[PDB]
Protein backbone atom coordinates (compact mmCIF):
# COMPACT_ATOMS: atom_id res chain seq x y z
CA UNK A 1 0.00 0.00 0.00
CA UNK A 2 1.88 3.16 1.02
CA UNK A 3 5.23 3.02 0.51
CA UNK A 4 8.24 5.70 0.90
CA UNK A 5 11.63 4.70 -0.28
CA UNK A 6 14.77 6.27 0.56
CA UNK A 7 18.07 6.72 -1.61
CA UNK A 8 20.86 9.24 -1.74
CA UNK A 9 23.32 8.00 1.16
CA UNK A 10 26.48 7.10 1.93
CA UNK A 11 29.85 7.88 2.59
CA UNK A 12 31.05 11.57 2.88
CA UNK A 13 34.38 13.83 4.33
CA UNK A 14 33.33 15.76 7.38
CA UNK A 15 32.34 19.25 5.45
CA UNK A 16 30.96 17.38 2.61
CA UNK A 17 27.30 17.46 1.19
CA UNK A 18 24.85 14.74 0.29
CA UNK A 19 21.48 15.22 -1.17
CA UNK A 20 18.81 12.26 0.40
CA UNK A 21 15.76 12.02 -1.71
CA UNK A 22 12.53 9.83 -0.85
CA UNK A 23 9.82 8.94 -3.39
CA UNK A 24 6.59 7.82 -2.18
CA UNK A 25 3.80 5.47 -3.06
CA UNK A 26 0.40 5.01 -2.02
CA UNK A 27 -1.04 8.49 -1.13
CA UNK A 28 -1.78 11.77 -2.34
CA UNK A 29 1.72 13.22 -1.52
CA UNK A 30 0.85 16.56 -1.64
CA UNK A 31 -2.03 16.58 0.91
CA UNK A 32 0.56 15.22 3.26
CA UNK A 33 3.01 17.13 5.75
CA UNK A 34 6.54 14.99 5.43
CA UNK A 35 9.35 15.01 7.53
CA UNK A 36 13.03 13.48 7.96
CA UNK A 37 14.18 11.90 11.32
CA UNK A 38 17.46 10.26 12.02
CA UNK A 39 18.84 7.28 14.41
CA UNK A 40 22.69 7.39 14.96
CA UNK A 41 24.37 4.00 15.66
CA UNK A 42 23.08 2.55 18.82
CA UNK A 43 20.83 5.69 19.96
CA UNK A 44 17.71 7.14 19.62
CA UNK A 45 15.20 8.92 17.53
CA UNK A 46 16.10 12.33 16.73
CA UNK A 47 13.69 14.71 14.67
CA UNK A 48 16.01 16.55 11.73
CA UNK A 49 13.47 18.89 9.64
CA UNK A 50 9.79 18.74 8.26
CA UNK A 51 7.92 20.39 5.31
CA UNK A 52 4.01 21.85 4.67
CA UNK A 53 2.03 20.72 2.21
CA UNK A 54 2.96 23.46 -0.28
CA UNK A 55 6.70 23.19 0.01
CA UNK A 56 7.46 26.44 1.32
CA UNK A 57 6.72 25.61 5.06
CA UNK A 58 9.80 24.22 6.28
CA UNK A 59 10.92 23.51 10.24
CA UNK A 60 14.38 22.39 11.46
CA UNK A 61 16.23 21.29 14.50
CA UNK A 62 19.11 23.19 16.36
CA UNK A 63 21.68 20.77 15.33
CA UNK A 64 20.74 20.56 11.65
CA UNK A 65 19.58 24.43 11.16
CA UNK A 66 21.12 26.40 8.42
CA UNK A 67 23.34 23.22 7.15
CA UNK A 68 20.15 21.21 6.20
CA UNK A 69 17.70 22.21 3.86
CA UNK A 70 14.26 20.15 3.29
CA UNK A 71 11.66 20.62 0.06
CA UNK A 72 9.52 18.41 -1.95
CA UNK A 73 8.79 18.06 -5.60
CA UNK A 74 4.86 17.26 -5.75
CA UNK A 75 4.91 16.33 -9.19
CA UNK A 76 7.03 13.25 -8.77
CA UNK A 77 6.31 12.05 -5.64
CA UNK A 78 9.75 13.65 -3.79
CA UNK A 79 11.06 14.72 -0.83
CA UNK A 80 14.40 15.82 -0.47
CA UNK A 81 17.64 16.69 2.36
CA UNK A 82 19.88 18.77 1.11
CA UNK A 83 23.05 18.05 3.57
CA UNK A 84 26.06 20.76 3.45
CA UNK A 85 28.55 21.07 6.02
CA UNK A 86 28.63 17.45 7.12
CA UNK A 87 29.92 16.61 10.67
CA UNK A 88 30.92 12.97 12.38
CA UNK A 89 27.99 13.61 14.68
CA UNK A 90 25.76 13.76 11.49
CA UNK A 91 26.11 10.29 11.07
CA UNK A 92 22.90 8.20 11.42
CA UNK A 93 20.21 6.12 9.20
CA UNK A 94 17.36 8.92 7.54
CA UNK A 95 13.92 7.80 7.59
CA UNK A 96 11.77 9.79 5.19
CA UNK A 97 8.43 9.69 7.26
CA UNK A 98 4.88 10.66 6.51
CA UNK A 99 2.93 13.05 9.11
CA UNK A 100 -0.02 11.37 9.69
CA UNK A 101 -3.24 14.45 9.96
CA UNK A 102 -3.36 17.12 8.04
CA UNK A 103 -2.50 19.14 11.19
CA UNK A 104 0.60 16.80 13.01
CA UNK A 105 3.70 15.74 11.72
CA UNK A 106 3.49 12.56 14.40
CA UNK A 107 5.08 9.94 11.60
CA UNK A 108 2.67 7.04 10.69
CA UNK A 109 4.62 5.76 7.98
CA UNK A 110 8.35 5.28 7.55
CA UNK A 111 10.90 4.18 4.97
CA UNK A 112 13.37 1.71 5.58
CA UNK A 113 15.75 4.26 6.22
CA UNK A 114 19.08 5.51 4.35
CA UNK A 115 22.53 5.14 6.03
CA UNK A 116 24.76 8.49 6.09
CA UNK A 117 28.01 7.84 7.04
CA UNK A 118 30.43 10.98 7.91
CA UNK A 119 34.46 10.18 8.09
CA UNK A 120 37.45 11.20 7.42
CA UNK A 121 38.65 7.38 7.44
CA UNK A 122 40.12 5.58 4.32
CA UNK A 123 39.11 2.37 3.13
CA UNK A 124 40.62 -0.14 5.32
CA UNK A 125 40.57 -4.47 5.74
CA UNK A 126 40.86 -5.41 9.43
CA UNK A 127 43.56 -7.11 10.83
CA UNK A 128 42.49 -10.25 12.42
CA UNK A 129 44.00 -11.54 16.01
CA UNK A 130 43.50 -15.31 17.56
CA UNK A 131 41.59 -15.17 21.20
CA UNK A 132 43.69 -18.35 21.61
CA UNK A 133 41.88 -20.94 24.24
CA UNK A 134 43.36 -20.61 27.88
CA UNK A 135 46.04 -23.30 28.61
CA UNK A 136 44.22 -23.42 31.84
CA UNK A 137 40.68 -24.31 30.57
CA UNK A 138 39.27 -26.84 32.86
CA UNK A 139 39.61 -30.36 32.44
CA UNK A 140 36.20 -31.95 30.84
CA UNK A 141 34.94 -28.47 31.41
CA UNK A 142 33.93 -25.17 28.54
CA UNK A 143 36.56 -23.47 27.17
CA UNK A 144 36.80 -19.92 25.33
CA UNK A 145 37.93 -18.47 22.20
CA UNK A 146 37.35 -16.12 19.57
CA UNK A 147 38.99 -13.78 17.01
CA UNK A 148 39.30 -9.82 17.51
CA UNK A 149 38.85 -8.43 13.87
CA UNK A 150 40.83 -4.86 14.35
CA UNK A 151 41.10 -1.96 12.50
CA UNK A 152 39.19 -1.54 9.49
CA UNK A 153 36.70 1.03 7.56
CA UNK A 154 33.66 1.11 7.22
CA UNK A 155 30.88 -0.92 8.71
CA UNK A 156 30.33 -3.82 8.17
CA UNK A 157 32.34 -7.38 8.71
CA UNK A 158 30.75 -10.31 8.96
CA UNK A 159 32.41 -13.46 10.95
CA UNK A 160 31.17 -17.07 10.78
CA UNK A 161 33.10 -20.23 12.22
CA UNK A 162 33.97 -23.27 10.62
CA UNK A 163 32.62 -21.83 7.56
CA UNK A 164 29.04 -21.51 9.18
CA UNK A 165 29.40 -25.55 10.54
CA UNK A 166 29.50 -23.95 14.26
CA UNK A 167 27.31 -21.60 15.78
CA UNK A 168 25.74 -22.84 18.97
CA UNK A 169 27.92 -20.95 21.26
CA UNK A 170 28.95 -18.37 19.35
CA UNK A 171 28.56 -14.50 20.04
CA UNK A 172 29.62 -11.92 17.68
CA UNK A 173 29.71 -8.47 19.62
CA UNK A 174 28.92 -5.58 17.79
CA UNK A 175 31.88 -3.21 16.88
CA UNK A 176 32.86 -0.51 18.47
CA UNK A 177 34.23 2.78 16.96
CA UNK A 178 37.48 3.96 17.90
CA UNK A 179 39.21 7.40 18.43
CA UNK A 180 41.17 6.35 15.57
CA UNK A 181 38.10 6.66 13.39
CA UNK A 182 38.41 3.06 12.59
CA UNK A 183 35.85 0.28 13.93
CA UNK A 184 36.81 -3.18 16.12
CA UNK A 185 34.69 -6.46 16.87
CA UNK A 186 35.18 -9.39 18.43
CA UNK A 187 33.86 -12.53 18.03
CA UNK A 188 33.54 -15.82 20.12
CA UNK A 189 32.62 -19.27 20.66
CA UNK A 190 32.57 -21.82 23.93
CA UNK A 191 33.75 -25.03 23.43
CA UNK A 192 34.36 -28.52 25.26
CA UNK A 193 38.21 -28.07 26.47
CA UNK A 194 38.14 -32.05 25.79
CA UNK A 195 37.92 -30.60 21.90
CA UNK A 196 40.94 -28.17 22.00
CA UNK A 197 43.64 -30.51 21.10
CA UNK A 198 41.82 -32.52 18.08
CA UNK A 199 38.72 -30.21 16.81
CA UNK A 200 39.96 -27.00 14.33
CA UNK A 201 38.59 -23.45 14.92
CA UNK A 202 38.74 -20.89 12.30
CA UNK A 203 36.72 -17.83 11.94
CA UNK A 204 35.92 -16.91 8.82
CA UNK A 205 35.91 -12.58 8.17
CA UNK A 206 35.24 -10.60 5.11
CA UNK A 207 35.09 -7.36 4.65
CA UNK A 208 33.86 -6.41 1.70
CA UNK A 209 34.50 -2.30 1.05
CA UNK A 210 38.16 -3.65 1.19
CA UNK A 211 37.58 -7.35 -0.31
CA UNK A 212 39.52 -8.58 3.17
CA UNK A 213 38.57 -12.05 3.43
CA UNK A 214 40.48 -13.84 6.18
CA UNK A 215 40.24 -17.38 7.90
CA UNK A 216 41.96 -17.28 10.72
CA UNK A 217 42.85 -20.51 12.39
CA UNK A 218 42.94 -20.21 16.46
CA UNK A 219 44.36 -22.51 18.60
CA UNK A 220 46.35 -23.12 21.74
CA UNK A 221 49.09 -21.04 21.95
CA UNK A 222 52.20 -23.45 21.76
CA UNK A 223 55.06 -22.86 24.40
CA UNK B 1 1.25 25.57 21.69
CA UNK B 2 0.42 24.53 17.87
CA UNK B 3 3.17 26.71 16.73
CA UNK B 4 3.53 24.98 13.62
CA UNK B 5 1.83 24.67 10.15
CA UNK B 6 1.42 21.34 8.32
CA UNK B 7 -0.92 22.01 5.52
CA UNK B 8 -0.20 25.39 3.82
CA UNK B 9 -2.47 27.96 4.16
CA UNK C 1 12.69 22.91 23.50
CA UNK C 2 10.50 20.44 25.26
CA UNK C 3 12.14 16.99 26.78
CA UNK C 4 10.18 13.78 27.72
CA UNK C 5 11.21 11.65 30.45
CA UNK C 6 11.33 7.86 29.56
CA UNK C 7 11.13 5.50 32.59
CA UNK C 8 11.92 3.36 33.44
CA UNK C 9 14.24 3.12 30.90
CA UNK C 10 14.53 -1.32 30.44
CA UNK C 11 11.32 -3.00 31.77
CA UNK C 12 11.98 -6.66 32.57
CA UNK C 13 8.63 -8.86 32.86
CA UNK C 14 7.64 -12.38 31.37
CA UNK C 15 5.12 -12.96 28.58
CA UNK C 16 1.92 -12.29 29.87
CA UNK C 17 2.86 -9.80 32.13
CA UNK C 18 1.02 -6.61 32.51
CA UNK C 19 3.51 -3.66 30.68
CA UNK C 20 3.29 -0.47 31.83
CA UNK C 21 5.58 2.66 30.25
CA UNK C 22 5.75 6.07 31.53
CA UNK C 23 6.57 9.33 29.78
CA UNK C 24 6.81 12.94 31.29
CA UNK C 25 7.28 16.03 29.68
CA UNK C 26 8.85 19.28 30.74
CA UNK C 27 5.71 21.40 29.84
CA UNK C 28 2.03 20.75 29.41
CA UNK C 29 1.62 19.22 25.64
CA UNK C 30 -2.19 18.98 26.66
CA UNK C 31 -2.67 15.54 24.55
CA UNK C 32 0.08 15.47 21.59
CA UNK C 33 1.82 12.34 22.59
CA UNK C 34 2.23 9.61 20.77
CA UNK C 35 3.91 6.25 21.09
CA UNK C 36 5.83 4.23 18.93
CA UNK C 37 7.57 0.44 18.72
CA UNK C 38 10.68 0.06 17.02
CA UNK C 39 12.13 -3.95 16.48
CA UNK C 40 16.24 -4.50 15.53
CA UNK C 41 16.85 -3.22 12.15
CA UNK C 42 13.56 -2.21 11.40
CA UNK C 43 11.52 1.12 11.27
CA UNK C 44 9.59 2.57 13.80
CA UNK C 45 5.96 1.50 14.18
CA UNK C 46 3.04 4.00 15.50
CA UNK C 47 0.82 2.69 17.82
CA UNK C 48 -0.81 5.15 19.52
CA UNK C 49 -1.22 9.25 18.45
CA UNK C 50 -2.48 12.12 19.59
CA UNK C 51 -5.82 11.77 22.04
CA UNK C 52 -4.32 8.44 23.37
CA UNK C 53 -6.03 7.44 19.23
CA UNK C 54 -5.41 3.44 19.07
CA UNK C 55 -4.17 3.09 15.05
CA UNK C 56 -6.25 0.97 13.09
CA UNK C 57 -4.74 -2.93 12.95
CA UNK C 58 -3.09 -2.27 16.19
CA UNK C 59 -3.79 -5.10 18.82
CA UNK C 60 -6.13 -4.26 21.40
CA UNK C 61 -4.06 -4.72 24.82
CA UNK C 62 -1.71 -1.48 23.53
CA UNK C 63 -3.47 1.44 25.36
CA UNK C 64 -2.16 5.13 26.11
CA UNK C 65 -3.24 7.04 28.65
CA UNK C 66 -2.83 10.63 30.38
CA UNK C 67 -2.66 13.84 29.39
CA UNK C 68 -0.55 17.46 30.05
CA UNK C 69 2.93 16.26 31.74
CA UNK C 70 2.29 12.22 32.13
CA UNK C 71 1.37 9.81 29.76
CA UNK C 72 1.48 6.30 30.18
CA UNK C 73 1.55 3.20 27.64
CA UNK C 74 0.07 0.23 28.68
CA UNK C 75 0.64 -3.71 27.31
CA UNK C 76 -2.29 -5.06 28.99
CA UNK C 77 -0.78 -8.80 28.62
CA UNK C 78 2.90 -9.20 26.69
CA UNK C 79 3.41 -11.29 23.46
CA UNK C 80 6.93 -12.85 22.67
CA UNK C 81 6.46 -10.11 19.71
CA UNK C 82 6.15 -7.27 21.78
CA UNK C 83 9.88 -7.13 23.53
CA UNK C 84 11.31 -4.52 21.85
CA UNK C 85 11.86 -0.84 22.34
CA UNK C 86 9.02 2.04 22.44
CA UNK C 87 9.65 5.74 22.51
CA UNK C 88 6.98 8.41 22.77
CA UNK C 89 6.63 11.79 20.75
CA UNK C 90 5.15 15.45 21.52
CA UNK C 91 3.76 16.97 18.28
CA UNK C 92 2.45 19.61 20.18
CA UNK C 93 5.07 22.23 19.17
CA UNK C 94 8.78 22.45 16.82
CA UNK C 95 11.10 20.89 17.29
CA UNK C 96 9.47 17.75 17.54
CA UNK C 97 11.15 15.79 20.57
CA UNK C 98 11.38 12.24 21.90
CA UNK C 99 11.85 9.99 25.07
CA UNK C 100 15.03 8.14 25.19
CA UNK C 101 13.17 4.91 25.02
CA UNK C 102 12.06 2.09 27.14
CA UNK C 103 13.47 -0.93 26.40
CA UNK C 104 11.21 -3.91 27.37
CA UNK C 105 13.05 -7.02 27.77
CA UNK C 106 12.27 -11.11 28.97
CA UNK C 107 13.19 -11.29 32.87
CA UNK C 108 14.82 -14.60 33.79
CA UNK C 109 16.48 -16.21 36.81
CA UNK C 110 19.53 -14.92 37.73
CA UNK C 111 22.52 -16.53 35.59
CA UNK C 112 26.36 -15.36 36.57
CA UNK C 113 28.84 -14.78 33.93
CA UNK C 114 31.48 -17.14 33.20
CA UNK C 115 34.48 -15.22 32.69
CA UNK C 116 37.74 -15.89 30.48
CA UNK C 117 40.66 -13.09 29.95
CA UNK C 118 42.81 -13.38 26.58
CA UNK C 119 46.36 -11.67 26.12
CA UNK C 120 47.35 -10.46 23.30
CA UNK C 121 48.92 -12.50 20.17
CA UNK C 122 51.91 -12.16 19.01
CA UNK C 123 50.90 -11.05 16.01
CA UNK C 124 49.24 -8.14 17.28
CA UNK C 125 52.50 -7.33 19.17
CA UNK C 126 54.25 -7.38 16.50
CA UNK C 127 52.70 -4.47 14.62
CA UNK C 128 52.84 -1.63 17.46
CA UNK C 129 49.44 -2.76 19.71
CA UNK C 130 48.14 -4.63 22.52
CA UNK C 131 44.96 -5.15 23.19
CA UNK C 132 43.58 -7.42 25.93
CA UNK C 133 40.13 -8.78 26.28
CA UNK C 134 37.75 -9.78 29.02
CA UNK C 135 34.86 -12.03 28.02
CA UNK C 136 31.48 -12.47 30.03
CA UNK C 137 29.95 -15.36 28.93
CA UNK C 138 26.08 -15.40 29.18
CA UNK C 139 24.44 -13.63 32.33
CA UNK C 140 21.43 -11.95 33.67
CA UNK C 141 20.15 -9.41 34.37
CA UNK C 142 22.19 -6.83 31.90
CA UNK C 143 23.99 -4.63 35.05
CA UNK C 144 27.29 -5.77 35.50
CA UNK C 145 30.94 -3.90 35.87
CA UNK C 146 34.23 -4.82 34.12
CA UNK C 147 37.02 -3.35 36.33
CA UNK C 148 40.54 -4.05 34.53
CA UNK C 149 43.90 -4.08 36.78
CA UNK C 150 47.17 -4.02 35.47
CA UNK C 151 49.36 -5.13 38.17
CA UNK C 152 46.91 -4.81 40.98
CA UNK C 153 46.71 -0.65 40.00
CA UNK C 154 43.06 -0.08 38.54
CA UNK C 155 42.93 1.59 34.95
CA UNK C 156 40.23 4.42 34.04
CA UNK C 157 39.48 5.38 30.29
CA UNK C 158 41.56 2.87 28.18
CA UNK C 159 39.08 0.04 27.70
CA UNK C 160 35.53 -0.44 25.70
CA UNK C 161 33.13 -2.55 26.22
CA UNK C 162 30.36 -4.11 23.79
CA UNK C 163 27.23 -6.38 24.43
CA UNK C 164 25.08 -8.52 22.72
CA UNK C 165 21.00 -8.33 22.38
CA UNK C 166 19.11 -11.24 24.66
CA UNK C 167 20.41 -14.57 23.27
CA UNK C 168 17.15 -15.92 21.79
CA UNK C 169 17.46 -19.08 23.29
CA UNK C 170 18.24 -18.60 26.77
CA UNK C 171 17.78 -15.00 27.09
CA UNK C 172 20.82 -13.66 28.91
CA UNK C 173 23.35 -11.05 27.89
CA UNK C 174 27.18 -11.27 26.45
CA UNK C 175 29.77 -9.22 27.34
CA UNK C 176 33.22 -7.68 26.09
CA UNK C 177 35.71 -5.19 27.40
CA UNK C 178 38.80 -4.50 25.68
CA UNK C 179 41.78 -2.98 26.97
CA UNK C 180 44.04 -1.00 24.67
CA UNK C 181 47.67 -0.24 25.62
CA UNK C 182 50.86 0.42 23.50
CA UNK C 183 53.02 -2.29 22.77
CA UNK C 184 55.37 -0.35 25.07
CA UNK C 185 53.09 -0.07 28.01
CA UNK C 186 52.03 -3.76 27.56
CA UNK C 187 55.82 -4.57 28.03
CA UNK C 188 56.31 -2.75 31.58
CA UNK C 189 53.79 -4.51 33.09
CA UNK C 190 53.72 -8.20 34.34
CA UNK C 191 50.05 -9.10 35.69
CA UNK C 192 46.98 -8.29 33.90
CA UNK C 193 43.13 -8.86 34.92
CA UNK C 194 39.58 -8.29 35.10
CA UNK C 195 37.71 -8.49 37.54
CA UNK C 196 34.16 -8.78 37.15
CA UNK C 197 31.17 -7.49 39.15
CA UNK C 198 27.62 -9.49 39.17
CA UNK C 199 24.81 -9.95 41.62
CA UNK C 200 24.79 -13.57 40.49
CA UNK C 201 28.70 -13.44 41.62
CA UNK C 202 29.09 -13.66 45.18
CA UNK C 203 31.87 -12.18 45.66
CA UNK C 204 33.67 -10.66 42.18
CA UNK C 205 35.59 -12.98 40.12
CA UNK C 206 38.76 -11.56 38.27
CA UNK C 207 40.69 -13.97 35.82
CA UNK C 208 44.22 -12.90 34.83
CA UNK C 209 47.36 -13.61 33.69
CA UNK C 210 51.04 -13.29 33.30
CA UNK C 211 52.69 -11.60 30.26
CA UNK C 212 54.87 -14.33 28.82
CA UNK C 213 53.18 -17.01 30.71
CA UNK C 214 51.66 -20.17 28.33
Amino acid sequence: EVQLVESGGGLVQPGGSLRLSCVTSGFTFRKFGMSWVRQAPGKGLEWVASIATGGHTTYYSDSVKGRFTISRDNSKNTLYLQMNSLRAEDTAVYYCTRGYSSTSYAMDYWGQGTLVTVSSASTKGPSVFPLAPSSKSTSGGTAALGCLVKDYFPEPVTVSWNSGALTSGVHTFPAVLQSSGLYSLSSVVTVPSSSLGTQTYICNVNHKPSNTKVDKKVEPKSC
Amino acid sequence: KGNYVVTSH
Amino acid sequence: DIVLTQSPATLSLSPGERATLSCMTSTDIDDDMNWYQQKPGQAPRLLISEGNTLRPGVPARFSGSGSGTDFTLTISSLEPEDFAVYYCLQSFNVPLTFGQGTKVEIKRTVAAPSVFIFPPSDSQLKSGTASVVCLLNNFYPREAKVQWKVDNALQSGNSQESVTEQDSKDSTYSLSSTLTLSKADYEKHKVYACEVTHQGLSSPVTKSFNRGEC
